[PDB]
DNA sequence: TTTTTTTTTTT
DNA sequence: GGAAATGTTGAATAC
DNA sequence: GTATTCAACATTTCCTTTTTTTTTTTTTT
C-alpha cells in the first residue's frame, strides 16, 4: 500500500492522520507514504525517480 | 462659404500622372466590377513597402474617391437619388489618424498637373470641408473653443441648468492651467463624462416636437462639437477614425451612428491591416460577462405571457419568437428553473468551477469531477453535486452540468439573435434604437438593453462550420455575492473572429483596401487568417496578379536602386562569445576576481539568468565594437526585447563603458541613447537623435525594443551634407523634393521572444484571448486536436507563460510569426532614398534557421529582408502535409462528437423535426456526394482532404478517444476507406438497387478526388445509408409500401414498411436485450406489431431465422420478429427471392 | 487601475490650489474612496481574512473612521443629519445608524432645522415604473420558490398572500399586455396624478 | 386602514407621471416617486426604537 | 393633517400645484395660515438670538 | 399675486 | 511522511 | 559586545534542460 497522506504536521492530532492510523490498523500490512507534492518537477511533469524510490522502498 | 458648383469647370478627366502602385490599384478594382459586380464588396490587400510612396497612394487615392462624388453629384443632380458614399480612414494609432487626415489636407493643397494648381482655392476649401476627423469624446470636447460649446448650451436652453453649467465652469477652470500631467488624466476622464451628458440632452433635445432648428452660427458650433453631424448632413463623407472607434461608432445630434451596420457602398482603407486583428479581438475581449441561470429565468419568467401590441408595425414578429417560448418552456421544465441552483458537496469556496469548451468540441472542465446536476424536490434546488470521478478521464459520460450550461448559451445567443431579426423585421438605423426599446418594453425585458445594443454589431453539420463564425465561451461557476446558498454560471463569450469581424465587413457591402507590408504573413496569432477569408469571400479576396507584382517588383527597384549605384548589404550572423565578454568585465573591474563574479555583484544578474544574460549580451557587445569600428557607418539602432532603462542601469553602466573603450580605440565619437521607450519617445522626441545626427559629429547608437519601434514612427533624419562625409549616395533614378534627409545604417536584431499574444491588462483576467489562440491554431491545422486540447485544459488549470510560449514554439505559425517581426523591423528603417555605401545587418544566430526557411515570393520583400534571407541560406520539412494530417484528424473528432449528439438528440423522444431534417441531409450529402472535386462549403465537416485521391488508410478506435487517430501513411497498415471497402461495386451491380441508386441522383461509383468522407461518416452513417436504400430499393418493387417511423421512436427502426393486404403493423431495422427493449418500447405504443431485421449484403444460402418478442428461436407462426440474413448476394448482386417470397409468406400467415 | 487612480488623485492633491482642481479632486476622492472600500470589503467578506493589527489597523482606523466603531474602540461619533441618515463604512459594510438605534443617545444640535434636512433626504429617492415592476413581480413570483431549508422558515408563508394578490391583480388588468395612451395626444402633455 | 391610526405622517403621498417610454411612441410607463414617511414619523420612529434623543435648539418647539 | 387648512382649501391648492403654480401663487395660499405667522415669529426669535452671544452689552441695545 | 438664500452626500 | 548522504543553522555550552 | 562544540532539519540528486526569459495600446464608462 502507497498511501498518498498530507503533511504530518498539519493533522492535529495521532487518529485524525492517516498515517498512524491504517499503521496500527493493519499491523501486519507492507505500507509506504508520501506527500502529493513530491512527484512534480519545477515544470510540473511526473518525477520518475520518486516512483523508483518508492518501490524499492 | 463654397458650393459644389465651384467644380463646373474643373477637369476631371486631367490627373496626375499615376505612379505603377495607384495603377494597380485602380486596375484591380475594375476587375472587381468585372467579376463580382457593382454594388459587392470587396478585400484588396496591398503589400505596399512603407517609405516608398505607401501613404501617398492611399491619399491620392482617397482624394479620387472624393473628385469622383463631386463628378456624379455634378452629372446626377437631377435624379435626386442621393448617395453619399462614405469613405474612411482608420488604423490603430491616434497619431497616424491625425498624420494622415494633415497630409491629405496638404496633399489637397499642394498637388500640382502639369506644373499648375490642381484646385482652386475656392476648390480646396470645398475638398477640405468635406473631410472630418473624429477622435474620442474628451477629446473631441476639449478641442472645442469655450465660445462654441457656449453657443451650444445657449441654442439648446442648457445654460440654465445648474450641475451642466457646473461641471462645463469646472472643466473650464482645469483646461487653463492643465499643464499638469496629473490634471491632464482628470480633466480627461471628466471631459468625456461632460461630452456624454450633454450629448445625451441634445438627443432627447432632437427626438421629439421641440427640435431645435440648427442653422447659421448654431449649426457651425454644433458640427464642429459633433462632427459626426456633418455625415448624417450631407456635408461630409470622409472620415478619419481610429479602428476602436469605427467599431464604437460616433454620434450625431440625433443618435450613434455605427458604420457597421450601414457598410453597403463604403470604401474604407484600413493602414497596417494586420495589426487590426489583435486590436478587434481586444476590443471583443472587452464584452460585459452576463449571468446565464438569471438570463434563463429572466427570458423564462417574461416569455411566458408577455406578448406585442397585434399592429401593423408589428407584423411577423411574433412568429419570430414562437420558438424561442417552446424551447424556453421545455428548457425551463426540463432543468426545474422554478428553483435556484447550488453547489453541494465538494468545497466551492477554495476553488471554483471553470468550463471551457468551444461549442463544437474539445470541451475542458476545471474540475476533476463529473460535475451532474440534481433537482431535490424534497428541498427546493438544483444541486450541482460532485460525483468523485478523477481528471484522467474526461472522456467518461456527459455530465449534466455541462450539457445544462450549453443549452443556457445556445437560447441565451438565439434570444440574441432573434432580437437582430426582430429590428430589421421592424424596419435605416433610425429605427433600430426605436425597435430595440418597443420590442423590449413589450416583452418586459428592459435589462437586456445593454446586451443587446452590445452584441448587435456583432443544424451545423449542414452549415459552413467554422471558428472564426462560431468562437468559445467560458464558464465558472461560483457562489454568488453575498450568499452562501446560490450560485451563478457567468458567462463570456467570443461569437466571432476577427477575421470574421472582417469576412462579414466584406459581405455587408464594404469594399476594403488593406495596406501592410506583411498584409498576408502566414500566421493567425499574428494576422486574419487568409485560409478562412478565402474560403469565405471567394473572389471578393481580390489578388494582385503576378503581372501587377512585377510592375511594383520593377518600380520599387527603380526607387531603390542599391545595385546600379553601389550600396552593399552585410549581415553577420553572432552567437555568444563568452570568452570577448570575459575580457570586457575583466577591464570594467579590474582589481575583481573572477568574471562570474562581476556579472553576479556588479552587475545584478542572479545565478539563473547568468547564462541567458552571457548569451544576449555577448552578442549585442559585439554588434556595437562591429559597428564602431566601422570607417563610416553613422546610425546604429540595437532591437532587443527588453528595454534598457534605469531598472537596468548595472547593465547600462558595462555597455556604456564598453562603448566608450571602442569609442577610444577606434578614435571616433560615439553617442549612446539608452531606453528609448514608447514614454521616452513620448517625452523627449525622437527628433534628439535627428538634430544630434544633423549637428554633431560621430556615431550613435541607440537601444530599443521591437514593440517601441513600431508603425508610423520616422526615425529619418536631416542631413547636413558636411558632417556626412562622402558616403551618402542616392539610389533613386528620379529625385524631386529634395530636402536632404537619410535614414539607419547599422541594426542588431535580436531574436523575437514572447509571441503569444498576452496584454496583462486587468480585461485579459479571464484568459478568453488565450484560449482563442490554441482554437485559432487548431482551427488552421497547426496544432492536432490532442495537442489543441491538452493545451486547453492547462490553460483552464492555471498555465505559466514560460510553457504557454513552448507549446507555440513548436508550430510553424510560430517561425512565421518570428519572420513577421523580423520583415516589419528591417522594413521600417528603410524610409528615404540616400543611402550608405554599405549597410550592416547584424544579427542573433538564433535567427539563422529560422530565416533559413522564408520560401515566399521574394517579388515585394524589401532588399535588406531579401540579404537577410539569402544570407541565412547560403550556409544551408512541410507545413501543409502536417496541416493536413492535423486537419484530418480535426475534421474526424469534429464529426465524430457531432454525430453523437446528434444521435442521443434523436434518441431523446420526441425527435425535433430540425434534428430529423439534419440527419437525412447528411444521409442525402454522403448518398449523393462521397467525394467531392472542391472543397465543400455547406458541409465542410463531413469529408477530410486526402493525400491520396479517392481513398486513405486510417487506424483508430471509432468508439475510442478521438484524439488518437491516425491517417495517410504515418499508417501503412490499418483500416481503410474506399469504394471498395463499403461494397458499392457490388450493390450496383443488382438489377434492382442501380434503377433506384440512378433515378435518386446517388453515386454509382467514387469519383477520384480530393476531399474524401472522414471514417466517422464511412463506417457510421455511409454503410448504413447504403443498406436502408439497397433494401427499399429491392422491397419497393416487391409491393411493399415505405412511410416514415414517427417522431415518439424514431431512428430505432429505419422504416414502417406496409404490405398491400396486410394490415398488422410493421417494422423494419437494416443493418438481445437491447433489441428487446426497443421491441417493448415499440409495442407499448402500438400494439403487436411485426419486427424485420435484414442485412443487405452477405451469403443468401445461409437459412431465414425466426425469433419471437425475447430473440429466442421459435416457429414461424409464433414469431414476432423475422432475421433475414442476406438480401443481395454477396458474389453475384442476385436477388434473393427465396427470402422475400418466404417473408410474405409468413407475412401471409399473420 | 488602483495605482493609476491613486497617483493621479495625489498628483492632483499636490497643488490643489485653484477652486475647479478642488472640485475634480473632491469628485475623483469620492468615486476612488468607493472602489477602494467596495474592494477591501471583497477581501474582507471572503475567507482571505487580513489580519488588522499595530500599525496598520491604525492605517484601516484612519482611513475608515467607522471601523473604530466595529471594533468597539470607539463609541462617539461627530457626523451630519445626511451622513447619519445615510451611515458610515467599515472593513465588512455600511453600517446603518437607523437600524440599530436601540439604546444609543443622539443629541441634535439645531433639531428643528432637521426637519428640512431629513425631508430633503426623502425626496431624492429614485422614481420607479410600476408597470415595470408590477410585471416584473407577477412574472417572478409565479413559479420562483426559496429552498425549503431550516434558514428560510416561515419565509414562503410571508410572501404567499402577495403572490395571490399579484396573480389577481395580473389576470383584472391583463397584464400579459403593455400599456399605451389613445385618442388625446400625450406627447403634448402628459398626466400626472 | 380606519380600524388603525390614520395619519399623513406615516402614509405619505404618491405623484405619478404617465409619459410614453424612452424611444417608443407606442408604450406607455408609470413613472411614481413616493414619500413613504414624514420627517416627524422618522422621528419617532427613532424614539420607538430606543433611541433617546435630546433635541436642542432655542426654537425647539415652534 | 395639522388642521391648518380645511380639506377644501388643501385639495384646491394640491389641484393648483400639479397644474403648475407660480411661488408667489402658493406663498399667497401659505400666507393665510397662522402656521405662517409662526414660522415668522421663529426667523425673528432665532435672529435675534444668534446676535446676543455675550455678556458685554452696550448701555442702549436698539432693535429697529 | 409676492417679491431668496442656503446646504449634504453618494453617484 | 522518497531515500541516503552531505551540510549548515541555531542553540546550548562554556571555558 | 564572546569562542567553541554540536545536534536537527535542509538540499541535491536521482536511467543526466523546469522552460523561456516583454513592451505596448483606444474608447466608453
Ligand atoms: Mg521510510
Amino acid at each position: 500500500n502507497i498511501l498518498i497522506v498530507g503533511n504530518k504536521d498539519t493533522y492535529k492530532s495521532d487518529e485524525e492522520d492517516p498515517y498512524q492510523v491504517y499503521r496500527k490498523k493493519y499491523q501486519d500490512t507492507v505500507f509506504q507514504s508520501c506527500y502529493p507534492e513530491r512527484l512534480w518537477n519545477r515544470q510540473g511533469q511526473p518525477n520518475r525517480h520518486v516512483v523508483e524510490v518508492l518501490l524499492k522502498e | 462659404n463654397v458650393s459644389i458648383e465651384e467644380f463646373t469647370h474643373f477637369d476631371f478627366q486631367l490627373v496626375p500622372e499615376p505612379s505603377p502602385l495607384d495603377l494597380v490599384i485602380t486596375e484591380s478594382l475594375k476587375n472587381h466590377i468585372e467579376v463580382n459586380g457593382v454594388k459587392s464588396g470587396a478585400l484588396l490587400p496591398l503589400p505596399f513597402q512603407t517609405g516608398i510612396g505607401k501613404t501617398y497612394t492611399a491619399l491620392n487615392f482617397l482624394l479620387q474617391q472624393m473628385l469622383e462624388q463631386v463628378r456624379s453629384e455634378l452629372k446626377e443632380e437631377n435624379t435626386g437619388k442621393k448617395s453619399k458614399r462614405l469613405l474612411y480612414y482608420v488604423t490603430d494609432s491616434v497619431d497616424n489618424v491625425v498624420s494622415a487626415k494633415a497630409d491629405l489636407l496638404k496633399l489637397i493643397e499642394k498637388q500640382t498637373v502639369k506644373g499648375e494648381p490642381r484646385f482652386t482655392l475656392e476648390q480646396q476649401e470645398y475638398l477640405k470641408a468635406q473631410i472630418v476627423h473624429l477622435p474620442n469624446q474628451s477629446e473631441q470636447l476639449l478641442q472645442c473653443s469655450d465660445a462654441v460649446l457656449n453657443d451650444v448650451l445657449i441654442g439648446f436652453n442648457l445654460n440654465a441648468e445648474r450641475d451642466v453649467q457646473a461641471e462645463w465652469s469646472a472643466i473650464s477652470g482645469l483646461r487653463r492651467h492643465a499643464s499638469n500631467p496629473e490634471v491632464k488624466i482628470s480633466l480627461n476622464r471628466q471631459a468625456g463624462y461632460f461630452y456624454r451628458n450633454l450629448i445625451d440632452r441634445l438627443q432627447k433635445k432632437q427626438k421629439g416636437a421641440d427640435r431645435v432648428l440648427l442653422s447659421g452660427s448654431l449649426l457651425a458650433s454644433v458640427e464642429t462639437l459633433l462632427p459626426g453631424e456633418k455625415i448624417r448632413n450631407g456635408s461630409a463623407h470622409v472620415a478619419f477614425l481610429t479602428t476602436s472607434k469605427f467599431l464604437k461608432g460616433f454620434h450625431n445630434t440625433r443618435s450613434r451612428y455605427s458604420p457597421l451596420r450601414d457598410l453597403s457602398g463604403a470604401v474604407l482603407i484600413i493602414d497596417e491591416i494586420d495589426k487590426q486583428n489583435q486590436v478587434i479581438l481586444s476590443e471583443l475581449c472587452k464584452q460585459q460577462a452576463q449571468d446565464l441561470i438569471w438570463a434563463i429565468r429572466t427570458l423564462r419568467a417574461n416569455f411566458r405571457d408577455h406578448q406585442l401590441e397585434s399592429s401593423p408595425r408589428y407584423d411577423k414578429i411574433e412568429d419570430l419568437f414562437e420558438p424561442l417560448r417552446e424551447r424556453l418552456e421545455e428548457f425551463g421544465t426540463n432543468w426545474n428553473l422554478a428553483f435556484a441552483f447550488n453547489t453541494e458537496g465538494a468545497n466551492l469556496n477554495e476553488r471554483p468551477v471553470r468550463l471551457f469548451s468551444d461549442r463544437s468540441f474539445t470541451h475542458v472542465s476545471s474540475a476533476t469531477h463529473k460535475l451532474s446536476l440534481k433537482s431535490d424536490f424534497l428541498r427546493r434546488k438544483n444541486l450541482i453535486f460532485s460525483d468523485e470521478k478523477v481528471e484522467g478521464s474526461l472522456i467518461e459520460k456527459h455530465g449534466l452540468l455541462t450539457r445544462f450550461v450549453n443549452e443556457a448559451d445556445v437560447i441565451y445567443q438565439w434570444f440574441l439573435g432573434t432580437m437582430r431579426k426582430a429590428v430589421f423585421q421592424y424596419w435605416l438605423e433610425g429605427t433600430f434604437q426605436e425597435a430595440v426599446q418597443s420590442l423590449l418594453t413589450h416583452f418586459n425585458l428592459q435589462e437586456f438593453e445593454s446586451a443587446v445594443y452590445e452584441s448587435f454589431d456583432t443544424n451545423k453539420l449542414s452549415s459552413s462550420k467554422s471558428y472564426h463564425h462560431t468562437g468559445l465561451k467560458l464558464v465558472e461557476v461560483a457562489h454568488n455575492q453575498g450568499t452562501r446558498d446560490t450560485v451563478n454560471c457567468k458567462a463570456s463569450f467570443l461569437n466571432t473572429s476577427p477575421s470574421g469581424v472582417l469576412a462579414d465587413m466584406v459581405d455587408a457591402g464594404a469594399v476594403i483596401l488593406g495596406i501592410s507590408a506583411t498584409a498576408r504573413a502566414d500566421t493567425v496569432i499574428h494576422n486574419f487568417d487568409f485560409k478562412y477569408l478565402n474560403e469565405r469571400l471567394g473572389n471578393k479576396l481580390l489578388s494582385l496578379s503576378r503581372e501587377q507584382k512585377q510592375r511594383v517588383n520593377n518600380y520599387y527597384h527603380s526607387r531603390r536602386n542599391y545595385k546600379d549605384n553601389g550600396v552593399v548589404l552585410t549581415v553577420k550572423y553572432l552567437n555568444s562569445r563568452d570568452a570577448f565578454l570575459d575580457a570586457l568585465l575583466e577591464e570594467y573591474k579590474p582589481e575583481a576576481r573572477s568574471s562570474h563574479f562581476i556579472l553576479n555583484h556588479y552587475l545584478g544578474i542572479a545565478e539563473s539568468e547568468q547564462a541567458f544574460v552571457r548569451s544576449w549580451l555577448s552578442k549585442l557587445l559585439a554588434s556595437i565594437k562591429a559597428f564602431i569600428s566601422s570607417p563610416d557607418n553613422r546610425y546604429m539602432l540595437s532591437l532587443l526585447n527588453r528595454t534598457l532603462d534605469t531598472t537596468r542601469q548595472n547593465i547600462n553602466d558595462f555597455i556604456q563603458f564598453c562603448c566608450d573603450k571602442w569609442a577610444k580605440e577606434f578614435n571616433v565619437k560615439t553617442k549612446t541613447f539608452f531606453g528609448v521607450n514608447a514614454d521616452w519617445m513620448r517625452l523627449v522626441g525622437y527628433d534628439e537623435i535627428s538634430k544630434h545626427l544633423n549637428t554633431e559629429l560621430g556615431k550613435v547608437v541607440v537601444f530599443s525594443t521591437y514593440a517601441s519601434m513600431g508603425a508610423g514612427k520616422n526615425p529619418d533624419y536631416a542631413v547636413n551634407l558636411a558632417l556626412e562625409g562622402e558616403s551618402l549616395i542616392s539610389v533613386a533614378d528620379v529625385t524631386y523634393s529634395t530636402q536632404l534627409r537619410s535614414d539607419i545604417d547599422s541594426i542588431y536584431l535580436e531574436k523575437p521572444t514572447q509571441l503569444l499574444l498576452s496584454d496583462d491588462y486587468s480585461h485579459t483576467a479571464n484568459q478568453l484571448c488565450q484560449f482563442h489562440q490554441i482554437l485559432s491554431l487548431q482551427e488552421n491545422g497547426e496544432l492536432s486536436p490532442k495537442s489543441a486540447e491538452n493545451w486547453c485544459r492547462q490553460q483552464l488549470m492555471g498555465m505559466s507563460r514560460e510553457r504557454s510560449l513552448q507549446q507555440y514554439h513548436q508550430t510553424s505559425d510560430y517561425q512565421s510569426a518570428v519572420r513577421k517581426y523580423i520583415e516589419q523591423a528591417v522594413g521600417r528603417a528603410g524610409r528615404t532614398s540616400l543611402k550608405r555605401k554599405q549597410i550592416l545587418l547584424f544579427v542573433d544566430s538564433g535567427l539563422k534557421e529560422i530565416l533559413a526557411e522564408e520560401s515566399r515570393d521574394p517579388s515585394l520583400f524589401s532588399h535588406e529582408y531579401v540579404a537577410l534571407v539569402n544570407k541565412a541560406k547560403s550556409a544551408g520539412e512541410d507545413r501543409a502535409v502536417r496541416r493536413l494530417f492535423n486537419l484530418a484528424q480535426r475534421n474526424n473528432k469534429d464529426g465524430m462528437l457531432s454525430i453523437k449528439a446528434l444521435v442521443h438528440r434523436l434518441h431523446n423522444q420526441p425527435a425535433s423535426k430540425s434534428d430529423i431534417q439534419e440527419w437525412q441531409d447528411i444521409r442525402t450529402q454522403l448518398l449523393r456526394y462521397p467525394t467531392v472535386a472542391f472543397q465543400p462549403e455547406r458541409f465542410n465537416r463531413l469529408y477530410l482532404q486526402s493525400m491520396t485521391k479517392g481513398y486513405y488508410r486510417y487506424q483508430g478506435n471509432l468508439d475510442g478517444d478521438p484524439n488518437s487517430f491516425e491517417f495517410f501513411d504515418r499508417v501503412p497498415y490499418g483500416d481503410m476507406v474506399s469504394e471498395e471497402d463499403c461494397s458499392l461495386a457490388t450493390l450496383v451491380q443488382n438489377q434492382y438497387v442501380r434503377p433506384w441508386f440512378e433515378r435518386k441522383g446517388f453515386a454509382c461509383s467514387w469519383q477520384k478526388e480530393a476531399n474524401v468522407m472522414t471514417p466517422i461518416m464511412f463506417t457510421n452513417i455511409y454503410k448504413g445509408a447504403l443498406g436502408e436504400q439497397a433494401v427499399e430499393a429491392v422491397l419497393t418493387a416487391f409491393d411493399f409500401t415505405f412511410e416514415e417511423v414517427p417522431n415518439s421512436i424514431y431512428e430505432r427502426f429505419d422504416n414502417r414498411v406496409i404490405f398491400a393486404g396486410i394490415e398488422q403493423p410493421i417494422w423494419l431495422d437494416s443493418k438481445s436485450e437491447g433489441y428487446s427493449s426497443k421491441i417493448a418500447l415499440v409495442e407499448e405504443e402500438f400494439g403487436p406489431s411485426k419486427f424485420i431485421y435484414v442485412n443487405a449484403l452477405g451469403d443468401t444460402s445461409k437459412p431465414i431465422r425466426y425469433l419471437n418478442s425475447c430473440f429466442v428461436e421459435t416457429s414461424p407462426q409464433l414469431a414476432k420478429v423475422i432475421e433475414i440474413p442476406a438480401l443481395i448476394d454477396d458474389s453475384n448482386a442476385d436477388t434473393n427471392r427465396t427470402a422475400v417470397q418466404e417473408l410474405i409468406k409468413w407475412l401471409h400467415h399473420s
